[PDB]
DNA sequence: TATCCGCTCACAATGCCACACGCGCTGCTCGGCCG
DNA sequence: CCGAGCAGCGTACTTGTGAGCGGATA
């Protein structure tokens, strides 16, 4: 009931909640409006770091 | 972990899933596939397709909202994800740490108990014996009689009779708590001695119920045990009823006697002009008491007796001083249960609703609280053996129609005419022609009202050496209705005389009263448009209950975030208080 | 004249006005809608032919392929109803369509199709419903409440008040199809009018118009009028009319022909009106301010140039006048706008809308429509098409276009079930003028715009519903399907047609399985109307204004009948008199009243005629020959009461009841008491549990003799006679040679139902009530069902009542009963459970019924018989095995002779698991029945041999009976055919002639009778052969039961539970309450004569509970008693017959005016000794609801006995003996014992079993659960103090799996003290916020 | 460019109890598979 | 046997309140 255990992603996935909390954080984080995160996570369109 | 989301093997082809499995399923089969796919040098719209379906499923099983798209069988709402799990009505924040079921409780009606003192109430014997079974599995191991716990077990389950003493120690002086099922204040909830009473139903001190605001139309309490010391001492010194007397909201007492007991005194309290023993002389309540109980004067009756009445002084001193006083019989038989601090004046009026209340207030301010619990009990015992003794009853010759009633009406319906009449012929408007039958028809209605009202309380005459003497009306309804005990003004204003005006589907009052009364046969359209009238104060209290829920919620919400922990913090600020006389006098 | 069954217990009447119109069929609803259902309809009505005409035929793809539809047939019903109920069937029929299918060749766009194929084909199979309107899908009887919605049509709603918060009223034309898209033209708070579909996003009504081919110089002409400004020579001269110049001030001088008319500044009245009306004046000097604020209407182009200067939809400035006037056009065509006469709402509609053509309009709504997907204007014009103006998704019905024309003033009644352009311009022309105040708003809460559907309509549109599948499959098939593939059975599915039925009449918000506790209950069950659903207000989302009561709903919806509690209001109960109309709405009988007569004629008047005519009342005093005893009478006019003349009268009530419904018309005084009692004793008569004896109500309402009937409850005789065979089970009827059929006729046989378990667990059960040779009539009642007492409905009992308090046991709500009801057997009931055991079909081998149950007491098995079922009648108390389940677990394939060697010798039955069921802990009862069903290739066990050889023999019974009867027919007959050799007959054919057929002398015509009657001999016993065997192998044919089980084992409990200190008890006048507790005889008051009291009430509860009736009905009842003690002194003493007739005429005969009028002259003097008899115990009384009897007719009833006349009799105490002053009322009342007994309520656990999925104690009464603590006790403790109490009761008593084990090893040997641990529940949600991203962590 | 206003979206609605009944994108086809 | 594509078609609006995102005119 108590112990647990762990997936291994090969790809690491950002949280949801981070996103759709209306407003969210990693959009005032980042100072990008959802919109623009939300076509660059769904992969349509990239971003510069 | 599996336990939280258990596969128990259900019987038959139907089994007991849960559905964050498959979406589990759904993540690890598009993981696998992912590692798959990046091992064999994939292209790139395939990895990203593979990597979108990933993410998909993820914020997916992390929470099940969408804009418009839902996927479920067939409650129109879509799976719940764990975090939909710790929200909602039914999520972990709501269902499973505000509200939680406990074990050692039960729950039946409610029954009345007429015997039983207020610090104790019944208790059904099977429920008793479910109720405490550890315990009397303990006081059998403590004893010789049980050796192991299956044969004390055994032993329960055979219900024998060296068993019922054993409950009887064990339910002696362990207190069970009562619970109604809207708790609206801390009222709701109470600590009671237990009483083992044969049946099937809980039986409650019948006073007690006025802080429940628990009817006996088939309301189901439940019962619940301490089962620890903290506890058990805890509800024998806070949560037990006779440490609760005052309400929380107001300092008036929650003890107040309800309609029999008032009915009862009341009764008791008023005396007629002329009746067996009248004009004699007795020496003491004892003595009132046997006269009465050997039939030879009746229960109310002018007489003039010595009683000896106690004073507190500036001290703790209690003079004692004889007087001779000039009341009814009823009053000094019942002197007999006014403990010594109080005066006689509070008991010689006719001990309406507030006027035993008031005596209730005066005793617990007077004598404090340790004999004002005892001092109400022998009321309510006393109140219901005098009822019953009493022999009250309404008929339906009790309620006496006014003669004049069918002449007011005539004038009424006359003035009615003429005013109709005016307004075909053209003077008034229709406006005005209502606003003048609303209050035409309210004065006929207060006339006639008042007419009954002065009828009520006469009629009651006997010969008192002399040819007709009024006095106050004996009659049942009247004592009734007076005395405060359940019915009001105008309830039996309506009952005996016109019901009155009656409302509209808009809101407003008809133009046409009901000129008939309960007594009467009603009219088909006047019941049409009394019903019509009752419906909606009906629906209100059912769609106000919730309401009134949400808000006490709200309430709780906002508060409960302080509790009292300074003396006192050395500061002078505070508000003029005064007393509100805006818009009227006071 | 009088039926037999009112010869042998006539009830005492009272009431003046005598009815016109007898009371109508109790369930004439649902079986006159049932009827309407399945029948050859023509002209495609409602049922099924409607969806056979409006969905066949159907031709594919242009493939010249059609299925055509010829006629449709029921199947014979598959089972008996019985045997329905029994077996758990559906009582279905099947539907043998024959369909058409012609099919031809390509290319031929009408060439003459060939090889036409009519095949008749099964398509799914629909439920019927019984003689009593009720549907038995599986075991149970469900039914189908009648549902109320808005009628398809138009609407004005009037939003006001909380409205956009800008206190203007906004008017809203809905437009609401009876199956399709909505439409609705809705306002803003400014001039901008705007049309949406479906709650979509708000779209001006212009561009909606202009998509349906028009034009903005239409729309303008056909919405505003036409107003003419000239190019003159000068002036700029304008057509004047005298009425449009109407409350508007004169802004310049209103000059012409050379006559000064009106000043500047001044206002043209009705009297300037008619002045320059008697001129007959048109063109006036009107200046150029005037025009410089109008705005143009059409567009004005050009021609010099060809281009527009001026366009549509523009205030005209000074550039745009110049223009106009240099250009040369002279005749101006503009609009007029006047706030009180014409608001402007289509110039600022037309001016928001963005376009201006038909095409890109379309673009735009489709693209409102459906978001993105633009179409190359293939789709919008097409959806926008489709979802208003074609018949596949737009349904308005008959009442929709019936409602659509009445709504808009136009004669006619009917149309199309299409939307049109101009019905779209006439309802805007109406929102127009409701906005400018033209018009009255239609309120939604009238039962004219609110319709009412039964079980037929929703029938027939789950019907369509599936048949829509069923077309797309067969279309989608037929698409490529060529000429000459197979003929059309395959083409159609069964499926969805047979599922969607199903889970209509089985899982919806409606289909629900009827209370089968009360014969009163069952009628206000199937008489109810619902506004749930589909299609209907949810309960959480209504407001106030539907819950209440219409003025409108006089005789149509009954005002004093709902549930208590969310539904009120919403759920109603339909009146006794109230019928469905055509359209759907309801009706209501009056009686034509002509100017001088009232007529006795009955006219079904509609809710929408109401405010037409004038209503009389129905207790309105009257004379002779249809005439008023007063000139002026009450009346209503429109919705309301008022006073009228006997002339302006038009129409009079039918009678004192028609506005009560038929559950709350059983309260006797019903006009003595307030609407709340009233109410609360509708829903708690409904409520009512018949007991072991039902005793028959003493203040009765008539009505009692109309709902025993007309239930389904009670054997009602179908053909009169003589009963022949009575039985304690079944009852024969040899029907009487003038309603006999000529031809191959015999005997009624009447099974009665014993005792079985019901849909509420109660024990219903039927009892005969006649005895042999009695004759009876056709339509009279044969043998008392359940709560029924000689045809007549007997919900509870009658007892002694007083009205006391005594010493507090009637403290506030508490009845005080005494020990003699609980002696004798008066409040005691009967309830059949039902514990089913299922033996599925699981791996390891399947599960078996067998009784070799192994480590169990041999007493356990003592019980079981030779199979593994308990006897029938056998007692069980605690959790005891009842039938052998078990379940292998280990190794397979038991060989049988080891098997069998396991119950001698050896080892035990390992592979068992004990999975055999048990009763519930705490219920008790005798075990009255079992039901078996096996799979289909299962063997089936003995104790189903057992019973099926039992019902076999009920059967061969039964065609024994019917064999004999008609064999002593056909002997008899050749008797009298070889009579002409009577010599030989009496010699030889005595005793032998019964078996000895064969015999022959004088052939030529002796030899034809005698071989024919060997014919019909030979004939009738194949046919009962036949009939037997069919009758077997329909009761031996196995049941389908379950997807992988083998067979179900059912069984029936049957506990009798008495009176005792707990139970819910009430009246009928809303006086409920708790039985406080049971008090010896020697306790309870009696009276000077030594009968002691029953009941004592609370007499306090009456003032302000407002029912004074009840107390006139217990008078009542005493003056009954009376009579019937008289009776008694009548009955005990022998008396001559000739007293009992005087004394019952007398009874009779009261001085009250009554209708009733009985004649004991007409009487054999022999029947007159068995009403007698049946009148000991008390004499029935009826009233009226409205008519009843006054006072006056109770003091002379008692007078009549010995009684005193107040009703109000000394009693003496129990306890003390001595004399109670002030005289205490007693008579007889009439109870009822509530559902609400205390064995299912009291339920208390100590330990017991632990969820899963959290460690918290388990729930509810069935299975070992205890209560749950409310977030709001949780307050409450938090009010108090108790910090130790709180944690005990919801960490360790609740939560903590490891804290309670310890808290009970330390109370089992007296340690009281607990331990905080920490909470799994608190750990659980630890762990899931640890699992996700937010983690935790415990600090020191 | 600000700012009152309108359009769009998110969140609420048993507060408690008892009893009873019952399942709405999967079906079909083409790349990859360790006790 | 499992995972990805192929396919005919497959998947709350009642009233009230608070918050965010434009949005149109000075
Ligand atoms: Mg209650
Ligand atoms: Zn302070």
């Amino acid at each position: 009931r108590e112990r647990m255990g762990h997936i291994e992603l090969a790809s690491p996935t950002a949280h949801i909640w981070f996103l759709k909390s209306l407003p969210s954080r990693i959009g005032l984080l980042l100072d990008m409006p959802l919109r623009d995160i939300e076509r660059v996570l769904y992969f349509e369109s990239y971003v510069v770091i | 972990p599996p336990d939280l989301r258990p596969l128990v093997p259900l019987d038959g082809g139907r089994f007991a899933t849960s559905d964050l499995n498959d979406l589990y399923r759904r993540v690890i089969n598009r993981n696998n596939r992912l590692k798959r796919l990046l091992d064999l040098a994939a292209p790139d719209i395939i990895v990203r397709n593979e990597k979108r379906m990933l993410q998909e499923a993820v914020d997916a099983l992390l929470d099940n909202g969408r804009r418009g798209r839902a996927i479920t069988g067939s409650n129109k709402r879509p799976l719940k994800s764990l975090a939909d799990m710790i929200k909602g009505k039914q999520g972990r924040f709501r269902q499973n740490l505000l509200g939680k079921r406990v074990d050692y409780s039960g729950r039946s009606v409610i029954t009345v108990g007429p015997y039983l003192r207020l610090h104790q109430c019944g208790l059904p014997k099977k429920m008793a014996l479910e109720l405490f079974k550890p315990f009397i599995y303990g006081k059998l191991e403590l004893r010789g009689l049980a050796t192991t716990i299956k044969a004390a077990k055994k032993m329960v389950e055979r219900e024998e009779a060296v068993v019922w003493d054993i409950l009887d120690e064990v339910i002696r002086e362990h207190p069970v708590l009562l619970n109604r099922a809207p708790t609206l204040h801390r009222l709701g909830i109470q600590a009671f001695e237990p009483v083992l009473i044969e049946g099937k139903a809980i039986q409650l001190h019948p006073l007690v119920c006025a802080a429940y605001n628990a009817d006996f139309d088939g309301d189901q309490m439940a019962v619940h045990v301490p089962l620890t010391l903290e506890a058990q001492l805890e509800a024998r010194a806070l949560m037990m009823s006779t440490n609760n007397i005052l309400s929380p909201a107001n300092g008036e007492p929650i003890i107040v006697p309800s309609q029999d007991v008032v009915l009862g005194l009341y009764y008791m309290t008023r005396d007629c002009v002329n009746a067996k023993g009248e004009g004699m002389v007795l020496t003491g309540p004892k003595e009132a008491e046997r006269l009465y109980r050997s039939g030879l004067a009746s229960l109310h009756a002018r007489v003039k007796v010595r009683i000896t009445e106690y004073e507190k002084d500036a001290n703790g001193e209690l003079v004692a001083k004889t007087s001779l006083k000039d009341t009814t019989v009823g009053r000094a038989i019942l002197w007999m249960i006014v403990p010594k601090g109080l005066p006689y004046s509070i008991v010689n009026q006719a001990l309406g609703k507030k006027a035993i209340s008031k005596m209730l207030n005066t005793c617990y301010r007077i004598l404090g609280l340790k004999p004002t619990v005892i001092f109400a009990d022998q009321i309510m015992y006393t109140g219901f053996a005098y009822a019953a003794r009493s022999g009250a009853s309404v008929g339906i010759d009790d309620m006496v129609i006014p003669e004049k009633k069918h002449e007011i009406i005539s004038e009424a319906e006359a003035e009615v005419a003429e005013i109709q009449e005016q307004f075909q012929s053209g003077l008034v408007t229709a406006g005005e022609r209502y606003n003048k039958v609303i209050d035409i028809w309210a004065a006929a209605n207060d006339r006639v009202s008042k007419a009954m009202m002065d009828n009520l309380q006469t009629e009651t005459v006997i010969n008192r050496d002399g040819q007709e003497e009024k006095q106050v009306s004996f009659n049942s309804i009247y004592m009734m209705a007076d005395s405060g005990a359940r019915g009001s003004a105008a309830q039996i204003r309506q009952l005996a005389g016109m019901r009155g005006l009656m409302a509209k589907p808009d809101g407003s009052i008809i133009e046409t009263p009901i000129t008939a009364n309960f007594r009467e046969g009603l009219n088909v359209l006047q019941y049409f448009i009394s019903t019509h009238g009752a419906r909606k104060g009906l629906a209100d209290t059912a769609l106000k209950t919730a309401n009134s829920g949400y808000l006490t919620r709200r309430l709780v919400d906002v508060a409960q975030d302080l509790v009292v922990t300074e003396d006192d913090c050395g500061t002078h600020e505070g508000i003029m208080m005064t007393p509100v006389i805006e818009g009227g006098d006071v | 004249v009088y039926s037999y069954t009112e010869k042998k217990r006539i009830r005492k009447d009272f009431g003046k006005r005598p009815q016109v119109l007898d009371v109508p069929y109790l369930l004439s609803i649902q079986l006159d809608s049932f009827q309407k259902f399945i029948e050859q309809d023509p002209e495609g009505q409602y049922g099924l032919e409607a969806a056979f005409r409006s969905v066949f035929p159907i031709q594919s793809y242009s493939g010249n392929s059609e299925l055509q539809y010829v006629s449709y047939r029921l199947g014979e019903p598959v089972f008996d109803v019985q045997e329905c109920q029994i077996r758990g069937v559906t009582y279905s029929a099947p539907l043998r369509v024959k369909l058409r299918l012609v099919i031809y060749e390509r290319e031929a766009p009408e060439g003459t199709v060939k090889d036409i194929k009519e095949q008749e084909v099964y398509m799914g199979e629909i439920p019927l419903m019984t003689d009593n309107g009720t549907f038995v899908i599986n075991g149970t009887e469900r039914v189908i409440v009648s549902q109320l919605h808005r009628s398809p049509g138009v609407f004005f709603d009037s939003d006001k008040g909380k409205t956009h918060s800008s206190g203007k009223v906004l008017y809203n034309a809905r437009i609401i199809p009876y199956r399709g898209s909505w439409l609705d033209f809705e306002f803003d708070p400014k001039d901008n009018l705007f049309v949406r579909i479906d709650r979509r996003r708000k779209l001006p009504a212009t561009i909606i118009l202009r998509a349906l081919n028009y034009t903005t110089e239409q729309i303008l002409d056909l919405f505003f009028e036409k107003v003419i400004f000239e190019i003159r020579d000068n002036k700029l001269q304008m057509e004047l009319v005298p009425e449009r110049l109407r409350g508007e001030t004169a802004s310049f001088d209103i000059e012409a022909n050379g006559k000064v008319y009106v000043e500047k500044g001044r206002r043209i009245t009705a009297r300037h009106i008619r002045q320059l009306e008697k001129d007959d004046v048109k063109l006036i000097e009107v200046p150029v301010e005037y025009i410089a604020g109008k705005v143009v209407a059409k567009d004005y182009i050009d021609e010099s140039t060809g281009e527009l200067i001026c366009a549509a939809n523009m205030e005209l400035s000074l550039d745009l006048l110049a223009k106009l006037s240099q250009s040369g056009h002279k005749r101006i065509e503009t609009l007029f706008t006047n706030d009180l006469d014409h608001g402007p709402y289509i110039s600022e509609t037309l001016r928001v809308d963005p376009t201006n053509d038909r095409l890109s309009a379309l673009v735009e709504i489709y693209r409102m429509m459906r978001p993105g997907e633009p179409p190359t204007r293939e789709a919008a014009e097409s959806l926008f098409e489709n979802l208003f103006f074609s018949e596949d998704r737009y349904d308005l019905s008959a009442v929709g276009r019936m409602k659509f024309n009445r709504s808009l003033l136009r004669e006619e009644i009917e149309g199309s079930g299409i939307l049109s352009k101009d019905d779209i311009i006439d309802v805007m022309k109406k929102l127009i003028d409701i906005r400018n105040g033209k018009g009255e708003v239609d309120d939604i809460d009238h039962l004219g715009n609110r319709r009412i559907r039964s079980v037929g309509e929703m029938a027939e549109n789950q019907f369509r519903v599936g048949l829509v599948r069923v077309e797309r499959a067969v279309k989608e098939r037929l698409s490529l399907g060529d000429l000459d593939t197979l003929m059309p059975q395959d083409m159609i599915n069964a499926k969805p047609i047979s599922a969607a039925v199903k889970e209509f009449f089985g899982s919806s918000q409606l289909s629900q399985f009827m209370d089968q506790n009360n014969p009163l209950s069952e009628i206000t069950h199937k008489r109810r109307i619902s506004a749930l659903g589909p299609g209907g207000l949810t309960r959480e989302r209504a407001g106030f204004e539907v819950r209440d009561v219409h003025p409108t709903h006089y005789g149509r919806v009954c005002p004093i009948e709902t549930p208590e509690g969310p539904n009120i209001g919403l759920i109603n109960s339909l009146s006794v008199y109230a019928q469905t109309n055509e359209y759907g709405f309801l009706e209501t009988p009056y009686r034509k009243v002509t100017d001088g007569v009232v007529t006795d004629e009955i006219h079904y008047l509609s809710a929408i005629e109401e405010g037409n005519y004038v209503i009389a009342q129905a207790n309105s005093n009257l004379d002779e020959e249809g005439h008023f005893v007063e000139d002026l009478v009450t009346c209503r006019s429109k919705g309301e009461s008022s006073l009228f003349s006997r002339d302006q009268v038009d129409y009079m009530d039918v009678s004192t009841q028609q506005v009560v419904s038929v559950g709350a018309s059983l309260i006797p005084f019903l006009e003595h008491d307030d609407a709340n009692r009233a109410l609360m004793g509708a829903n708690m008569q409904r409520q009512a549990v018949p007991t072991l004896r039902a005793d028959k109500p003493l203040v009765g309402t008539g009505m009692e003799r109309a709902v025993a009937v007309d239930s389904g409850v009670t054997a009602v005789a179908k053909r009169g006679g003589v009963v022949q065979y009575v039985d304690a089970s079944r009852i024969v009827i040899k029907v009487n040679e003038d309603e006999m059929y000529p031809g191959e006729a015999g005997i009624d046989i009447y099974n009665l139902t014993k005792y079985t378990r019901s849909n509420q667990n109660t024990c219903i059960n039927q009892m005969p009530c006649v005895s042999l040779g009695e004759p009876v009539e056709r339509g009279d009642v044969l043998a008392d069902g359940p709560s029924t007492d000689l045809g007549e409905l007997a919900l509870g009992q009658n007892m002694r009542v007083a009205f006391m308090p005594w010493n507090g046991y009637n403290f506030e709500d508490s009845i005080l009963v005494s020990e003699r009801v609980v002696q004798e057997d008066r409040f005691t009931t009967i309830h059949i459970q039902e514990l089913a055991c299922v033996s599925r079909d699981t791996k390891l081998g399947p599960e078996e019924i067998t009784a070799d149950i192994p480590n169990v007491g041999e007493a356990a098995l003592s019980k079981l018989d030779e199979s593994g079922i308990v006897y029938i009648g056998a007692e069980v108390t605690g959790g005891d095995i009842l039938v052998g389940k078990v379940t292998p677990k280990g190794e397979t394939q038991l060989t049988p002779e080891e098997k069998l060697l396991r119950a001698i010798f050896g080892e035990k039955a390992s592979d068992v698991k004990d999975s055999s069921l048990r009763v519930p802990n705490g219920v008790s009862g005798t075990v009255i029945d079992v039901q078996v069903f096996t799979r289909d290739g299962v063997e089936k066990d003995k104790r189903a041999l057992e019973i099926e050889e039992m019902q076999l023999k009920q059967a061969k019974k039964d065609l024994s009976e019917e064999l004999q009867i008609l064999e002593a027919g056909l002997f008899s007959r050749i008797r009298a055919v070889l009579v002409a050799g009577g010599v030989e007959a009496e010699k030889l054919d005595k005793l032998p002639r019964d078996r000895w057929l064969e015999l022959g002398l004088t052939d030529e015509e002796k030899q034809n009778q005698l071989e024919q009657l060997a014919e019909q001999y030979d004939e009738l016993k194949h046919e009962f052969e036949k009939k037997l065997e069919a009758k077997r192998r329909k009761i031996t044919q196995g049941d389908d039961l379950a997807p992988g089980v083998l067979k179900i084992v059912k069984v029936y409990l049957a506990v009798k539970r008495r009176i005792q200190p707990g139970d819910k008890m009430a009246g009928r006048h809303g006086n409920k309450g708790v039985i406080s507790k049971i008090n010896p005889i020697e306790d309870m008051p009696y009276d000077e004569n030594g009968t002691p009291v029953d009941i004592v009430l609370n007499p306090l509860g009456v003032p302000s509970r407002m029912n004074i009736g009840q107390i006139l009905e217990t008078h009542l009842g005493m003056a009954a008693k009376g009579i019937g003690d008289k009776i008694n002194a009548m009955l005990k003493q022998q008396q001559e017959v000739a007293k009992l007739r005087e004394f019952i005429q007398r009874a009779y005969d009261l001085g009250a005016d009554v209708r009733q009028k009985v004649d004991l002259s007409t009487f054999s003097d022999e029947e007159v000794m068995r009403l007698a008899e049946n009148l000991r115990k008390g004499m029935p009384i009826a009233t009226p609801v409205f008519d009843g009897a006054k006072e006056a007719e109770i003091k002379e009833l008692l007078k009549l006995g010995d009684l005193p006349t107040s009703g109000q009799i000394r009693l003496y105490d129990g306890r003390t003996g001595e004399q109670f002053e002030r005289p205490v009322t007693v008579g007889y009342m009439y109870m009822l014992k509530l559902n609400h007994l205390v064995d299912d309520k009291m339920h208390a656990r100590s330990t017991g079993s632990y969820s899963l999925v959290t460690q918290q104690p388990l729930g509810g009464k069935a299975q070992f659960g205890g209560q749950r603590f409310g977030e709001m006790e949780v307050w409450a403790l938090e009010a108090y103090g108790a910090a130790y109490t709180l944690q005990e009761m919801l960490t360790v008593k609740s939560d903590d799996v490891n804290g309670r084990t310890k808290m009970y090893k330390n109370i089992v040997d007296g340690n009281h003290q607990m331990e905080p641990g920490m909470p799994e529940s608190f750990n659980v949600l630890l762990k899931e916020i640890r699992s996700l991203g937010i983690n935790i962590e415990l600090e020191d």
